[PDB]
């Protein structure tokens, strides 16, 4: 039905945008974005630790 | 039923013979290459020490929505992830606080102990 | 000897196992399609 | 034995209402969000400068990598029509 | 019985848009594999 | 990518299907006419025994559910972390309210008791 209709099923577009000053739905979107933040910054420091070595040996 | 690190239940859980402890063989291997030890009673463990030991499929209901839930689930457990942090930051905090006052009240005794010993002597005369 | 919950709590690991269960057919009629 | 059970359940109460007031506010919002803008800030800085960094090394490579991924796709197309 | 793929250093798009992309290239291809 | 009785590069790789291992043709058709078996595991092998879908290369749908598992797997152990943290701090604070609780007592008693010894003598 995907594919026929030619329509991919629409994600979570929430992250990315948010707003200051909400309330308690914000709250919630707001803590979010730090602890993914946070494995973010830990996810780019064990690539960055091997570096090249890692792309190079695939 | 639960492994004593995620709390997940294991589909391939292994014991731990220095400790009573079922835990799941891939987070149970983690630990002990990070470091050789068993995490609840830290005894000298490794990884040929453990021995290898229910399965109810999950049948959700009656494709697109299954997308959402995962973003909803993973949504929801890094909030309950957070949440359980900074908990554990604020009670060592409010710790921190009551070990000055628990000091800071046995140097007040010391006065009040000095006062006692004065009046002991001028009711003594 | 006894139950072991202690420092776990007794959903989310599922789900992933369920995406494979699911691909996994996907996989195997991809093959028999492309055979003939 | 009864000092270790006062003591026990005592730690249990604090417990409760410990979880009570997490479950509560799941003023401080402000807070929180300034926080994140601080996170944003040093953690976005350090992701682009990490991206960026491994942009230089990586493109380059990626294209390596990705010419020869294109490679495959007309070697497996030919390799049917040999066949054929 | 008998491999290493580098992570993208952009690497929220692993739920959002590369899963996004991986289900819309397996819907359109086995259709288009139908259609063949 | 390497042969395991050499260490080289296989120009011809064959593999075995007694010891599943990528052995180099050459190398391994003169360890079987030296005798019938598999180097590593010294199970009978003969020569004989010796080894339509396009693919893709393994990048970043199956390498990305692999991937998740690794996220959750490791955020498990994160969490670990914490809660025996907490079950360390949580004991200390019992015993340090605990030790607040029966030292205030005797705080209580002792303003009570200093007082009473000015509220004595001084009427004396």
């Amino acid at each position: 039905a995907l594919y026929t209709e030619y329509l991919k099923q629409r994600n979570n577009k929430k992250r990315r945008t948010p707003d200051f000053n909400d309330d308690d739905d914000t709250l919630f979107l707001e803590e979010y974005r730090r602890k993914y933040p946070r494995i973010d910054t830990s996810r780019y420091i064990p690539n960055e630790s091997s570096e090249v070595s890692l792309l190079g040996i695939v | 039923m639960l492994c004593a690190i995620s709390g997940k239940v294991p589909r391939r859980p292994v014991l731990s013979p220095k400790s009573r402890t079922i835990f799941e063989k891939s987070l149970l291997e983690q630990y002990v290459k990070d470091t050789g030890n068993d995490p609840i009673t830290n005894e000298p463990l490794s990884i040929e020490e453990i021995v290898e030991i229910a399965q109810q499929a999950s049948l959700t209901e009656s494709i697109p929505n299954l997308l959402t839930s995962l973003q909803n689930e993973w949504d929801a457990i890094m909030l309950e992830n957070f949440k359980l942090r900074s908990t554990l930051d604020s009670l060592t905090k409010k710790l921190s606080t009551v070990m000055y006052e628990r000091d800071a009240a046995k140097l007040v005794a010391a006065q009040l102990l000095m006062e006692k010993n004065e009046d002991s002597k001028d009711l003594p005369k | 000897e006894i139950v072991p919950s202690a420092q776990q709590a007794s959903s989310i690991p599922n789900l992933l196992t369920s995406l494979q269960n699911e691909w996994d057919a996907i996989m195997l009629e991809n093959f028999k399609l492309r055979s003939t | 034995x009864x000092x270790x059970x006062x003591x026990x359940x005592x730690x249990x109460x604090x417990x409760x209402x410990x979880x009570x007031x997490x479950x509560x506010x799941x003023e401080s919002r402000m807070q929180h969000i300034t926080q994140g803008r601080t996170s944003m800030k040093i953690q976005f800085k350090t992701a682009m400068p990490p991206t960026e960094v491994l942009l230089e090394s990586i493109q380059s490579k990626v294209e390596s990598i990705e010419q020869l991924q294109r490679k495959l796709q007309h070697v497996q197309p030919l390799e049917q029509q040999n066949n054929e």
